[PDB]
């Protein structure tokens, strides 16, 4: 009935996207093949969501897969699960970006977008009731971030109301893998407060944090973060595919925790983190997951929610529980900290909760965060444009390529409103 | 005319064994799961203890 | 010829409606398959061909996630397959999205099941509406389902049983706006509306039955059993009979006052019944106790208004005569002066029935209290509080003006509830 | 738009749901009364495919009494370009339609030869005397006897028999004299066996036949010999057979030709599965 | 026992007629050694081959066609291939020293010796027909034989049999791509002759089906092989009503009825959907509404003409398998409110409709997918008038210095229907724009 397009841009963005349809695949019992071997009758209930149907009742992901090397697209191919997309929506060019913004959005993204949006065109307008968008993107770079926020525009042009949901992996200073990484974040950001209704904040500090702590896995390998991302995004949208007690959509999540049009940057969360040595030890009850849920060491940001206060917080809970227990623990923890919230919205806090926990566990519990904390990683960014930009340095491959000046000094102002708004009602 | 009605009456017969088909391979699966879903955790049973 | 349509809006409506259509089976025999098994049953079902016992409700959601569990669950023989109504999208916690834009494309078909369940009813008593305040289907849906049946139905009682926000535990973020938009249209096409909250069942399920666990599949059996004790007048015989409309007449003093508590006698365990005696004069008692009233509400700071009393099993009527003069005479119970009678008493002759795998025990009388009072000022208080304190700033505005409902509506529905704030003193304060 | 199918919960699936579930409970009902066209398929061919044994002779004399199979032996002939090879065998044929459309056989039922060597409850045959209560009897040239089948039941006998020609009474494909099965007992029933060589065939007859023999068959009432149409095809519930037919085939020097050469063949005594082919 | 005889002359009939009579043969699965195989003892009320395939006291099935040509360099390759024993061995006719791509050798000289042997061999097959529906003809426009040859076999086939259908596929030049110097001389002439002794006249030329090869089925080097199958998938939708069949069937004169409005308009243009590789049929969804989407683009036409310049007069769909009559008119209704299709004033009902059960039998290793629905769309369109008019600007362009007129004159052939066959056609070209003019 509800329908999600999924589009995958740039280097990080397919890698987590290919990681992402392994964990449904896996829960609505879809091998590599295509063909359905599960063994509950609650999975085939809600596959028009993500899928779609072929010859011989044979499904294909509702997904579309862009970039402009083949590096990385043959990578996905080649995969566990590559040989289920669809290979007309393997949409690539031959001429990488060269991790430049210029090249992504005015001189090879202008070229390939005309064949991009044809396709994104044909599976919106034979769904049967569309709800919103889905992207994976990255912040910093130059095809993530060149063609990962044009097509964000494009799509506000032809359709207005929808719920178009993005997740961007935000740069970090102590995991900069780039030399232009500043300029990268701040023109990408400039378009994603206009036109976009929800965007995640995931940050690789806090990713390793999480594997090193709370896991305790020595070597993270590139394959072990995208899974801490991949269970975040099945969990904010469960409601759609899923039957439960309090059943809450991609819009009602919009409703609840978007106060003003330009604060909607979220950092999220999944509660049932155990190491390998401590499942004995641990007991999985409600209060427990939400005392972990709300560890400072368990959010997917490295941003530190005791120097500032929360608007909005969500929590998706999913398995079989008490709704006593529920409601009464987020009632606890919002008494417990009553100065660290906002006095001017009552009860911060909101239930969700799904009938059925994810394969293998017996419960969990995805969490979404609103703080006036998220400044601390715009704050970063802001200032090592500043330091870039005054001696002019790395300008003349932008400023070569049909790019003015102008730009720049519009995106950097557009960053201090957005730090000052977030001040402002802290 | 008259193979034609033979043909039909041979395909009449065809459905019939493709319903009784189609009516025993669901229960062979559900026998198979079951078994091998007892078999696991008779196992993780054993080693734990 | 006494018949009461049922209609179940929003997901707490209907699902209230899956446990309240599974205890009248129980009463009446009839299986879940919608066979029977002498016409105490035609309240609320109807027989039809081939002698299958139809119902009489309309399960309407402009979602499809819950009607889908019934149309797939184990009452799927039982309802009529176009009175289960669905849309494509929710309404999403948005009142301008339930009533304004996504609203008014399923609406005609609403009416067209109400105007056909009414046609084979010969004398039809009121109506039974089920949502709660704080969803936006709940709050969209039910403020025009109701503004068009005022004008189809005229004189016809409509009694509702809504879901109150609770002071201090809620779900959503947005329901102090849509509390006071609800309310707006329900003071003049409403005619008696029922508040129950949630937070006062948990500490029922915590204290009373000993149940350390409460889920919503436990707090639905028991509004679905004052329900039931309300329109059992009209199914069985009793000593004294209460029809729709005459406890609209003695509950009603005046136009805007008619928001009545519910309140179920006696809620036991198992463990407890069998050790503590059950007399007439100790299960009207337990109605008045502060703990037992379903609303998080103090009764001891307002003073009761109009109080009725709905009496079912054993209960022989000279007992409750002592019980009310023992009312009467403490100093406690406080009623208001213009109003020298004020007990409505009434007396049936069917026990409750307990549900098998229930919470409940098999209990041989019960008592529901249906009680106005002064005492919900406070309750409207809070709410009140919390909305000005979030339209200072016009938070979560722009989603509601994004739809069609201009922002000229939330001065004049707060002014609403301010204009009958000051009409409970003025009908508080002693002449 | 786009289709999903059965349990997809999208668009108008509650009636299909209702349309599946009423086409499954009423094609359980059926099977679990019986009334199934493949089970009553399956009664017929067990009872029609039954294995059955065969007599076995001591002084080569064929005796009545004994449960023979009737084979036309192969020959290399020119006549038509296709034409069914190998020995073959007279089963009978039941017609195929009101076969299948009703349980019980309807006399008269036709005759076939289809490539069988095997002996089935189709194709045995016992030889019987019409004077009847003949105990250690020697089945001779020139005399009647009948033949009877009782084609994988044991509740009725069936004959062979013919007549004469009508304008309403023809065979299937060939338009001669037809060979079919009835249940009555006249003289229309009764057969003469024959020597093959017309120069010997009169200081033959009157002497006991061989078993395993090419011996002519030969009508009594209408004089014609049983014949076996190999290139003309009978399309049946069994497969394809020759056609089978009443006729007397002469060559140029009026010798009978391999069409109406037909032999008896009795059961093997170390296998009475096999026969002695 | 309705059957079809076809004729294919030139080397573009007998190369056509390599593919499309592979085909049949796979369809009906009838081997190359011309017997039907022997397990088919449960099969049976299969009459269907007698449109095409003759039996015999052997069990034997021979085609009923005739392969015309005047060079021994293409039929001898089929005489010593894998059907060297399907075929007759009178059916395939010879000649010698081929005519050069000259229409007067086609015509007047070569092409008057062995019309009398084609014509007793098409009188030897026309007595075997107890009925007979018409006949189809496979030629080419630039050669010598396909065109001069066939321009008086059309002219002795209407004096012998006088209203029986002729039904042509003819091989159009490419308006870009070709072979051959003196084509407009050779297409100018030889269809000056047959718009009064044709029917209907599909064309396909050879440009745009490399197109097609190249962005559907992703073969980046085609050849002949390649696309002879192609033209010989639309035979058989075009004829599968005969055989198999079907909800609504057509006939040689149903769809000859429903196709032209007057008697100087008998151009269709021919085109198929869905064509797909093997790969990409296992993901996309083939809906009713998509294989009829894919037809009416201007991308998909097998003649290099757009269909956006003129308008349509009548259209004839034609579909194969599990095709549902509901979805043919939700998909028909679609199109019929479109603003990119344009129709003639006059033909308010345009569409005339067949269906038959057999889903398109694809051959073993081939290109092209095995699918379960198609459609072949046999459109009627003024802008064929387009096709006429790049070619006629050749024409005069090279007649003007009397160019390679000795070639004609000198072999038999006047000079004096030079000018009268392109004031044949100016005529014709004037009939085009009447049509179209809205009332
Ligand atoms: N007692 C009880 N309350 C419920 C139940 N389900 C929902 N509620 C209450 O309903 C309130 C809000 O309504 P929703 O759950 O959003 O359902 P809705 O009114 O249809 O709103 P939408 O689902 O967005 O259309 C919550 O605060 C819950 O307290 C239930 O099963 N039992
Ligand atoms: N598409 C396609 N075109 C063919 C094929 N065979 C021949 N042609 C066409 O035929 C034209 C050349 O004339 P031919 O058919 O080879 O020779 P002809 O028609 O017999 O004329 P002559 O050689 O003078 O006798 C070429 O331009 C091709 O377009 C074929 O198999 N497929
Ligand atoms: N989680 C994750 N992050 C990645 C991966 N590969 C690259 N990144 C991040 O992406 C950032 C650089 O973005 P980049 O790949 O250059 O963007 P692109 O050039 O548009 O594809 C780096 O800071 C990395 O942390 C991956 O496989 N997984
Ligand atoms: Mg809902
Ligand atoms: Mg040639």
């Amino acid at each position: 009935m509800r329908e999600i397009v999924h589009l995958q841009a740039g280097q990080c963005g397919n890698q987590i996207g290919a990681k992402f349809w392994e964990v449904i695949s896996d829960e609505h019992g879809i091998d590599p093949t295509g063909t359905y071997h599960g063994d509950s009758d609650l999975q085939l209930e809600r596959i028009n969501v993500y899928y779609n149907e072929a010859t011989g009742g044979k499904y294909v992901p509702r997904a579309v897969l862009v970039d402009l090397e083949p590096g990385t697209m043959d990578s996905v191919r080649s995969g566990p699960f590559g040989q289920i997309f669809r290979p007309d929506n393997f949409v690539f060019g031959q001429s990488g970006a060269g991790n430049n913004w210029a090249k992504g959005h005015y001189t090879e993204g202008a070229e390939l977008v005309d064949s991009v949006l044809d396709v994104v065109r044909k599976e919106a307008e034979s769904c049967d009731c569309l709800q919103g968008f889905q992207l994976t993107h990255s912040l910093g770079g130059g095809t993530g971030s060149g063609m990962g926020t044009l097509l964000i525009s494009k799509i506000r042009e032809e359709y207005p109301d929808r719920i178009m949901n993005t997740f961007s992996v935000v740069p970090s200073p102590k995991v900069s893998d780039t030399v232009v990484e500043p300029y990268n974040a701040t023109l990408s950001v400039h378009q994603l407060v206009e036109n976009t209704d929800e965007t995640y904040c995931i940050d690789n500090e806090a990713l390793y944090d999480i594997c090193f702590r709370t896991l305790k896995l020595t070597t993270p390998t590139y394959g072990d973060l995208n899974h801490l991302v991949s269970a975040t995004m099945s969990g904010v949208t469960t409601c759609l595919r899923f039957p439960g007690q309090l059943n809450a959509d991609l819009r009602k999540l919009a409703v609840n925790m978007v106060p003003f049009p330009r604060l909607h940057f979220f950092m999220p969360g999944f509660a049932p983190l155990t190491s390998r040595g401590s499942q004995q030890y641990r007991a999985l009850t409600v209060p427990e997951l939400t005392q972990q849920m709300f560890d400072a060491k368990n959010m997917m940001a490295a941003c530190d929610p005791r120097h500032g206060r929360y608007l909005t917080v969500a929590a998706v809970f999913r398995g079989r529980m008490s709704m006593k227990e529920v409601d009464e623990q987020m009632l606890n923890v919002q008494n417990k900290n009553s100065s660290y919230f906002v006095e001017w919205i009552p009860n911060n806090v909101k239930t969700a909760v799904c009938d059925i926990p994810p394969r293998g566990l017996k419960m969990s519990a995805t969490f979404i965060g609103n703080s006036t904390a998220i400044q601390e990683l715009f704050k970063r960014i802001s200032e090592q444009f500043t330091a870039m930009f005054r001696r002019k340095a790395f300008l003349h491959w932008y400023t070569g390529e049909g790019m003015d000046e102008m730009e720049f000094t519009e995106a950097e102002s557009n960053m201090n409103d957005l730090v000052s708004e977030y001040q402002q009602y802290q | 005319v008259q193979r034609k009605q033979f043909l039909r009456l041979l395909q009449n017969e065809q459905f019939e064994l493709d319903m009784e088909e189609a009516i025993q391979k669901a229960e062979e699966n559900k026998r198979l799961k079951e078994l091998q879903l007892k078999q696991e955790e008779k196992l993780a049973m054993e080693l734990a203890k | 010829m006494r018949e009461c349509i049922s209609i179940h809006v929003g997901q707490a409506g209907v699902q209230i409606g899956n446990a309240c259509w599974e205890l009248y089976c129980l009463e009446h025999g009839i299986q879940p398959d919608g066979q029977m098994p002498d016409d105490s049953f035609n309240t609320f079902f109807s027989e039809t061909g081939a002698g299958k016992h139809v119902p009489r409700a309309v399960f309407v959601d402009l979602e499809p996630t819950v009607i889908d569990e019934v149309r797939t669950g184990t009452y799927r023989q039982l309802f009529h397959p176009e009175q289960l109504i669905t849309g494509k999208e929710d309404a999403a916690n948005n009142y301008a999205r339930g009533h304004y834009t996504i609203g008014k494309e399923i609406i005609d078909l609403v009416l067209d099941r109400i105007r056909k369940l009414a046609d084979q009813c010969t004398g039809l008593q009121g109506f039974l509406v089920f949502h709660s305040f704080g969803g936006g289907t709940g709050s969209g849906f039910t403020s025009l389902l109701m503004e068009r049946l005022s004008v189809d139905y005229g004189k016809k009682s409509k009694l509702e049983f809504s879901i109150y926000p609770a002071p201090q535990v809620s779900t959503a973020v947005v329901e102090p706006y849509n509390s006071i938009l609800t309310t707006h249209t329900t003071l003049e096409h409403s005619d008696c509306a029922f508040m129950v909250d949630n937070e006062a069942i948990y500490d029922i399920c915590r204290r009373n039955l000993d149940i350390e666990r409460p889920t919503y599949t436990n707090l639905n059996r028991l509004i679905g059993q004052i329900v039931s004790s309300i329109t059992a007048s009209l199914r069985f015989d009793g000593a004294l009979n209460v029809d729709l409309t005459e406890f609209q007449t003695n509950l009603v003093p005046y136009p805007r006052i008619h928001f009545p508590l519910a309140t179920y006698a006696p809620v036991i365990s198992a463990e407890k019944a069998y050790h503590e005696q059950l007399s007439v004069a100790e299960i009207t008692n337990a109605c008045f106790e502060p703990a037992n009233q379903m609303v998080k509400c103090d009764p001891r700071h307002g003073k009761y208004m109009a109080c009725c009393l709905l009496y079912r099993g054993d209960v022989v009527p000279k007992d409750v005569n002592a019980a009310i003069a023992t009312i009467k005479t403490k100093r406690t119970i406080q009623f208001v002066d213009w109003c020298p009678t004020g007990f409505k008493v009434g007396i049936n002759y069917q026990p409750p029935t307990v549900v098998p795998g229930g919470d409940l025990a098999k209990v041989q009388r019960a008592v529901c209290m249906l009680s106005n009072t002064t005492a919900i000022a406070e309750a409207w208080a809070r709410l009140d509080h919390k909305f000005d304190l979030m339209y200072a700033k016009r938070a979560f505005v722009h989603w509601y003006v994004g739809e069609g409902m201009e922002e000229g509506e939330f001065s004049e529905a707060r002014e609403d509830m301010a204009a009958l704030e000051k009409d409970y003193e003025e009908v508080g304060v002693d002449s | 738009q786009n289709v999903y199918g059965p349990g997809v919960r999208i668009g108008n699936w509650n009636e299909d749901v209702y349309l599946e579930e009423e086409l499954m409970k009423d094609f359980l009902e059926k099977r679990d009364k019986g009334k199934l066209l493949i089970q009553r398929s399956r009664r017929l061919k067990q009872n029609l495919l039954r294995p059955m044994q065969l007599s076995v002779t001591e002084d080569g004399y064929i005796h009545y009494g004994d449960k023979v199979m009737l084979v036309n032996p192969d020959d290399p002939d020119t006549e038509a370009d296709v034409f069914l090879r190998g020995d073959l065998s007279l089963c009978m044929t039941p017609d195929e339609i009101q076969s299948h459309l009703k349980d019980e056989l309807e006399v008269p039922c036709g005759l076939s030869a289809v490539q069988a060597k095997t002996p089935i409850g189709r194709n045995t045959f016992i030889i019987l005397s019409v004077h009847r209560d003949a105990t250690g009897q020697v089945l001779r040239y020139g005399q009647d006897f009948c033949l009877g089948i009782t084609g994988g039941f044991d509740n009725k006998m069936l004959y062979l028999s013919s007549d004469h020609r009508t304008l309403l009474k023809s065979s299937k494909r060939s338009w001669l004299q037809e060979v079919y099965l009835t249940d009555e007992v006249s003289h229309v029933n009764c057969w003469q066996a024959a020597f093959p060589d017309p120069q010997l065939r009169l200081e033959y007859e009157g002497f006991p036949v061989p078993a395993n023999a090419k011996i002519l068959i030969n009508h009594c009432h209408t004089n014609r010999g049983l014949a076996a149409h190999r290139h003309l095809f009978l399309s049946t519930y069994f497969g394809k057979e020759a056609e089978v037919v009443a006729h007397t085939y002469l060559d140029s020097h009026r010798v009978e030709k391999p069409r109406n050469h037909w032999m008896l063949v009795t059961g093997n005594p170390r296998d009475a599965s096999s026969s002695m082919l």
